[PDB]
């Protein structure tokens, strides 16, 4: 009778405090916290006693929804709530262990977001801070919930109906209320991945969410756009890049009509805007498990189509602002050029490149004539480094609008960006601010010497004249730039297998270091050092390494002695991740 | 799987000593079994996924039958059982079996104990391949020219007793700024791939 | 010599806790008050005489002293509470010596405050009931 | 000939200009092998000490310079042949000398380039204009970071050069200025001298030794101090070098414990800094000598301390301190200090010379080099909020063996020193997790000795009427309401200890030994004792 009325109760309240917000809804909390407490010491003594303990579906019916209430309050605006409903999760964990005592069999299928679980003990346990502060480590977990259960994708929908509901109110009447949406907003997205998987809630989440980033609203839209960006970027799922991406592409896309003729649009325009700083921060954001997901998705179509925009919406100081901001974007995206995933990489770098040294016009602030457009020294200066990245590795390839030889084409496509950035070049010569030419200068000269590299054969005719250039800094920069190419091989030429191999022999014993009663400092320190994110290049190459040298025993000994030692746990360390 | 003792990998051989080493410092230092861990470890894991999907792992190109699944998913559960040596505990369903596992608790036994038996220091197994590996180099120099601070931070708070300039932390500067900075990475014609 | 002087700051740093005293929001939780007043408590075995003869002077200076509004009257009505409260656990705490050599302190010090609270005291309703309450209590 | 008119500083000598404008002809002529290295190496190595980190920005660049270009005339010279193991050495060096690392060490921290600051491209049109006269200062550690990196470059070489005399013509140079009064370059010329030297004899030792005492003599006889706190760091850096080639059973081997100690009580962060780097090599240098296996370190130091006991007995009554009461807590009174050193790095140097003598003062005894005994509680209260195993083997009875044992700490004076040390460790100390330790086992000793405690009142009277005035700690608050409510229960009877009992015995000055370093560096003016005792443990031990 205890489970069956004991169990009953707890339904019927759980029901109830989602239902409707209350005055003591706070209050229910913190008795409804002790009741759990009460029924897991009767349980831990009816197993000891008789084990036989049963499980109705009243207790499957009625543990789903004690979950389905506290992921709901974990987004409360009372800090005392949600401190609460953390701690609460421990007497969900301590049931786990009472029912099954092994932990894989029941623990972890029972309830398979068991680990993280327990994380929300720890950061209970500190200082109490603002709600924005608290909910950025509250969305942090949220966002780490693997697998998906009945209490996790039925709060995402529950909750996704109040905040839609919510949202519609505060647009439809032409600041406590928004609050609450902010937090519901940011809690709908760290836990979107338990809801995901063609026409679906999660999908219709998205669409509402990017029909918000434009949302021009008199009395608070400025705030909401203001929010959205913040949010949407900086806290989602990296699990749901694939739907993110697939869906900006498809707005921007019929951004464009036949033949490809740009309609601008104030709110196009705010909308490629707002995807700048969007993409920007979500490729800022280093994290676990990011790489994985970025690679599913082409980001080279969006990209294209983006430049065509912001290029024909002329020159102001607005649209020179919105062009800086491009140019540094672009150098963040080849910053994980590694783990994005690209069709035909060279054909889409090209491009790019075609597309941006339009922007790049030195001394155009002073035949404006007006200082107001100084912005346009930086625009230029931006330019430069965004072509710098493209430069780094890229051979040349002419566009096959016209049939002519290829190495024709070539040392001619070499010629219009040598002839552009000489021109350049002169211009910041001190004799015609100093640390803008200055800056700008070493820009300029950085990005000649990586063109060369990439194609010496064809280029290397064009920059013999730079030998004698009238400005002796740049001179010693050609020679060092042409030093490294002597060094390097025209072919194999076996010339690695005998300059780098001797070369980097050292290296080697270096890190092989075999460190007294195996220490291996260099391993053990470079381990923990070493980012999470590129831990799977760290792996294979210390596994490989380690094997041609013989000394695999040793680097796992090492290296499983600390993990065993600092966890009692074992086993369930080195299956976790 | 017990008769094939001879066919496992040295390299796996060797990684088996390892917990098993790490299993007996663990008990010293504390009825369980250090073998008995290692053991259903090592098939769980790494037997046990092919059997149960032979498939995903490309054993075979066409998905076995589903009748035919049905048994390798079974098979697996009654071969764990073995290594742990826990009978049917409210799974009537399957309790006819616990008569089979018992006898071959002993067998289970043997195969782990072979590959751990393996001597801690490979003095007697010798396979002096010493291959170049020059491409698995090339990634190590430019890691560590990206970590070159942080790594020295670590150095750093520790290894007071002696002075570093003899130490790996002296030598990492030294030897790293000689090498100089990485080259360029190569392009990459296929699309993006993991492991 | 050095101990006594210890023994003015912890009865010094509970008059700077009274709610008619600034706050100051040293109070620490109320944890860092609340452990001042145990080791008062405490100190009040030995020291019966000294614990009590500041605890008069304490009571002395609340009853004397002119507040208004609603949080003042609050505030001098619940500072005065805890006072009592805690006067009467140091009386109810301290073993049963049945020292009757404190007639000077009972006379003079510390009979015309209860005194005083013991009267009709119609000026709070509610809050005269809870002082007579604890001030009889400790009579 | 800078000897003949001494003065402070090479820049103010007369014959500056000459030596300065000599070095610009030395620096374009180290290119391209133009200055013979294969015979003259020697004499290049002991100028460049002397212009290290001396002079305008300009002429501090070029001597870096100057070494840049020696070292590569060495790979690129064909007169010698050396092996292609020793040029990997070479090429090795060369790069190292590049690093940022010797850029501070030469002085030219902040400069991208040397080359561009040596050089001036308009040298023909205008003449050199210096300026900025504000110039780094030099420490003594950084000479011998360089002396000893250019003596391994030198070594190598020797190996395969034949008969070479470069390392004997060039310690024949510094053995000129090492015993040669001159306040500008004598200490240059003695921290190079002990680096590269490879013998010392009986009346070399004494010549160091009693230059000492003249330097500490001229800091108190004059009023400049600062031209002659360098000469006094120096003699003691120079010895510590030159113990570990000293004879294998040499008196000085052990004498050399009392003057590291007579140093680290001048109270200056550089002369305490050099004796903790004199004793810690000092005490491993008797380990390999095998000296206290059979006998305890008051034994060994308080035996050769018995012929001029007379002496030495004055300088404790100054000092407020006593090593014949008990040897063991004088001898870490003076190691309380290193704790309020600036530098972190001499922090660790004294942990590790604790570290060292707790196992030597346990190994005597055989007591499993954690145990608590009398001898070692001292060693163990310093070691406590610094060594977890200190910590974990000596744990709080009220929370192996735990501290504060009064079956064998049942003597009042041994149980006294131990609050001492305790009162000193909390009273200059401002540390949370340090704080919390010390209280914790200050309140266990209040109940567990109360006659002994009330002897430490003075001590915690202040910082502990400030704490209960304004501290908001619980964690913290709550040993110190324990402490007060044992003091008072303790209270109503007369103190059987009052606080001056340490003054009875003559530890009155423990206390004051291990404050914060004075601001006001000056000699604490008791040092003329040192000088007799100094001149005691001469004429005993170097007859001649
Ligand atoms: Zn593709």
């Amino acid at each position: 009778t205890f489970w069956e009325i004991s169990s009953q109760m707890l339904f019927y309240i759980c029901k109830k405090l989602t239902s409707h917000q209350m005055l003591s809804s706070t209050e229910i909390l913190k008795w409804l916290r002790e009741i759990l407490i009460c029924r897991n010491k009767f349980l831990l003594k009816n197993k000891q006693a008789d084990r036989s303990s049963g499980t109705p579906p009243i207790c499957r019916q009625a543990q789903t929804k004690l979950e389905v209430a506290l992921y709901m309050f974990l987004w409360n605006p009372d800090t005392e709530a949600v401190l609460v409903a953390m701690s609460c999760f421990r007497h969900l964990c301590e049931e786990a262990d009472i029912r099954c005592g092994v932990d894989e069999v029941s623990v972890h299928n029972l309830l398979p977001n068991y680990n993280t679980f327990m994380e929300f003990a720890s950061v209970s346990n500190m200082m109490s801070t603002g709600r924005a502060a608290l909910q950025k480590r509250v969305m942090a977990l949220l966002r780490r919930i693997e697998h998906p259960t009945a209490g996790n994708t039925e709060a995402w929908e529950d909750t996704h109906a109040k905040w839609e509901q919510a949202t519609k109110l505060i647009l439809n009447y032409p600041t406590d209320s928004l609050q609450e949406w902010i937090n519901m907003t940011g809690f709908l997205c760290a836990l979107g991945g338990v809801c995901l998987q063609a026409d679906t809630p999660v999908s219709k989440f998205m669409d509402r969410l990017l029909s918000l980033m434009v949302c021009n609203h008199e009395k608070v839209g400025l705030q909401i756009r203001t929010n959205v960006k913040d949010l949407v970027g900086l806290e989602l799922s990296p699990a749901l890049y694939p739907m993110l991406f697939n869906k900006l592409k498809n707005t921007i896309s019929k951004f464009f009509d036949s033949q490809g003729q740009v309609l601008l649009t104030d709110t196009n325009t705010q909308f490629v805007e707002q995807t700048i700083a969007i993409m920007k921060n979500l490729l800022d954001n280093h994290t676990e498990g990011s790489s994985e997901h970025l690679g599913q998705a082409s980001i080279e179509t969006m990209m294209l189509n983006l430049v065509r925009y912001v290029r024909v919406l002329g020159n102001m100081v607005h649209a020179i602002q919105i062009k800086t901001k491009l140019c540094q974007l672009v150098e963040v995206m080849m910053a994980r050029r590694d783990d994005l995933s690209f069709c035909q990489e060279m054909k889409f770098r090209n491009k790019m490149v075609e597309y941006l040294t339009d922007w790049v016009m030195g001394t155009s602030n002073q035949a404006a004539d007006d200082d107001v457009k100084c912005l346009t020294r930086d625009l230029d200066q931006a330019s430069m480094e965004a072509v710098v990245s493209l430069l780094a590795g890229l051979p040349l390839q002419p566009e096959e609008g016209d049939g002519v030889e290829l190495m024709e084409a070539k040392s001619q496509l070499f010629l219009k960006y040598f002839t552009l950035f000489m021109n350049l070049l002169n211009d910041c010569s001190e004799v015609e601010m100093s640390r803008r030419l200055a800056s700008l200068r070493h820009c300029t000269v950085l990005a000649m010497s990586n063109l060369l590299n990439a194609n010496v054969d064809s280029g290397l005719m064009h920059s013999i004249g730079l030998g004698y250039h009238k400005d002796l800094q740049t001179r010693a920069t050609f020679m060092e730039v042409l030093t490294k190419i002597l060094q390097q091989g025209t072919e194999f030429d076996t010339l690695a297998e005998t300059v780098l191999a001797d070369r980097f022999e050292r290296l080697v014993e270096l890190v092989t270091m075999m460190g007294d009663q195996g220490e291996l400092p260099i391993a053990m320190a470079l381990a923990n050092v070493v980012p999470c994110s590129q831990w799977d290049e760290l792996a294979r190459v210390l596994v490989t390494l380690f094997d041609s040298r013989h000394l695999l025993y040793q680097l796992l000994w090492n290296m499983f002695s600390k993990e065993v030692e600092l966890a009692d746990s074992m086993q369930t360390l080195f299956r976790g991740n | 799987i017990i008769s094939s003792s001879s066919e496992f990998p040295p390299q796996l051989r060797s990684v088996c000593h390892c917990l098993y080493q790490a299993t007996c410092h663990s008990l010293l230092n504390k009825p369980q079994n250090s073998i008995g861990a290692v053991g259903s470890a090592m098939f769980l894991r790494f037997i046990n996924p092919a059997i149960v999907s032979p498939y995903e792992a490309g054993i075979l190109d066409k998905k076995p039958p589903p009748r035919i699944e049905r048994g390798l998913k079974l098979m697996s559960k009654i071969l764990q059982s073995i290594a742990n040596h826990v009978l049917f505990t409210k799974e009537e369903h399957m309790r006819p079996f616990n008569d089979f596992v018992k006898s071959n608790f002993d067998a289970a036994r043997r195969f782990f104990l072979d590959i751990a038996s393996d001597c801690p220091t490979s003095d007697a197994v010798n396979h002096s391949l010493s291959f170049i590996s020059d491409g698995n180099v090339l990634a190590l120099h430019r890691l560590l020219w990206n970590n070159q601070e942080k790594i020295g931070q670590y150095l750093s708070s520790n290894r007071d007793h002696k002075a570093v300039g003899r130490r790996p932390f002296d030598k990492m500067a030294t030897l790293l700024a000689y090498l100089g900075p990485p080259e360029h990475k190569p392009v990459a014609d296929t699309h993006w791939s993991s492991l | 010599h050095r101990p006594v002087e210890w023994v003015q700051a912890v009865v010094s740093r509970f008059d700077e806790q009274l709610p008619i005293k600034t706050g100051q929001q040293n109070t620490h939780t109320k944890v860092s008050t609340e452990h001042n007043k145990e080791c008062l408590i405490n100190i009040s075995k030995y020291k019966f005489s000294l614990v009590i003869s500041g605890l008069t002077t304490i009571l002395k200076n609340v009853n004397n002293m002119r507040i208004f509004g609603e949080a003042a009257e609050k505030n001098l009505y619940l500072s005065q509470l805890i006072i009592l409260d805690t006067l009467e656990k140091c009386l109810a705490g301290q073993p049963k010596d049945t020292m009757r050599l404190d007639e000077t302190m009972l006379v003079k010090q510390l009979l015309p405050e209860i005194c005083h609270f013991l009267h009709t005291c119609r000026e709070g309703n509610q809050h005269a009931a809870e002082l007579r309450n604890s001030a009889s209590g400790v009579l | 000939k800078t000897c003949l008119s001494p003065t402070p500083t090479l820049e103010q000598h007369l014959m500056w200009d000459d030596i300065a404008i000599l070095a610009r002809y030395m620096l374009m002529l180290s290119f391209n092998n133009s200055l013979d290295v294969a015979a003259h190496l020697p004499y290049l190595f002991h100028v460049v000490t002397f212009l290290v980190a001396t002079g305008p920005l300009s002429l501090r660049a070029s001597t870096h310079g100057l070494v840049i270009n020696i070292i590569h005339s060495l790979c690129t010279c064909s007169q010698l042949h050396f092996s292609e193991e020793t040029k990997q050495v070479l090429r090795l060096s060369l790069t190292e000398f590049s690093l940022p690392k010797f850029y501070l060490l030469f002085g030219i921290s902040k400069v991208k380039s040397a080359a561009v600051i040596a050089f001036r491209s308009s040298y023909r049109d205008r003449s050199f204009s210096p300026g900025s006269y504000e110039r780094e200062t030099f420490a003594l550690t950084s000479l011998e970071t360089v002396t000893e990196a250019l003596l391994e470059i030198m070594e190598a070489c020797m190996r395969d050069i034949p008969t070479c005399k470069w390392l004997d013509q060039w310690t024949e140079l510094a053995q000129r200025f090492a015993f040669q009064y001159n306040p500008s370059l004598q200490p240059r010329a003695l921290v190079v001298f002990g680096c590269i030297s490879k013998r010392v004899s009986h009346g070399q030792i004494k010549q160091i030794i009693r230059i000492l005492s003249k330097a500490l003599e001229s800091c108190l006889k004059g009023p400049d101090t600062y031209n002659s706190q360098v000469l006094i760091e120096a003699t003691v850096i120079a010895l510590t070098k030159l113990q570990p080639l000293l004879n294998k059973d040499s008196p000085l081997h052990k004498a050399l414990f009392w003057v590291a100690v007579a140093v680290l009580q001048l109270d200056e962060v550089n002369l305490y800094s050099a004796g903790t780097a004199l004793l810690e090599q000092n005490l491993h240098t008797l380990d390999s000598l095998r000296i206290f296996n059979d006998k305890s370190p008051e034994e060994v130091f308080m035996a050769i301390r018995n012929p001029l006991e007379w002496h030495c007995k004055q300088m404790d009554h100054f000092v407020g301190l006593n090593f014949n009461s008990n040897f063991n807590f004088a001898l870490v009174g003076h190691l309380l200090k290193g704790y309020r050193h600036p530098s972190p790095a001499i922090v660790a140097r004294t942990v590790r010379i604790l570290h060292t003598l707790l196992t030597l003062v346990n190994k005597h005894r055989n007591c499993d080099k954690f145990e608590v005994n009398t001898q070692s509680v001292a060693y163990l209260a310093a070691l406590l909020t610094v060594s977890e195993e200190v910590r974990s083997r000596c744990s709080l009875k009220h929370r192996s063996n735990v501290l504060l044992d009064e079956e064998v700490l049942t003597d009042p004076k041994i149980q006294a020193l131990l609050l001492t040390v305790l009162a000193t460790l909390v009273k200059y100390t401002t540390d949370e997790f340090d704080q919390r330790i010390l209280y914790e086992y200050l309140a266990e000793a209040s109940v567990v000795f109360p006659k002994v405690f009330p002897v430490v009142h003075n001590l915690l009277d202040s910082k502990i009427n400030t704490l209960l005035s304004l501290c908001q700690d619980p964690n913290l608050l709550n040993p110190i309401h324990g402490i007060v409510q044992s003091v008072v229960y303790h209270e109503e009877s007369p103190p059987q200890y009052q606080t001056s009992y340490l003054q009875s015995f003559g530890f009155n000055g423990l206390w004051r030994f291990a404050g914060p370093f004075s601001k006001q560096t000056q000699i604490p003016d008791y040092a003329e004792l040192i000088v007799k005792f100094l001149d005691a443990l001469i004429d005993t031990y170097l007859p001649g």
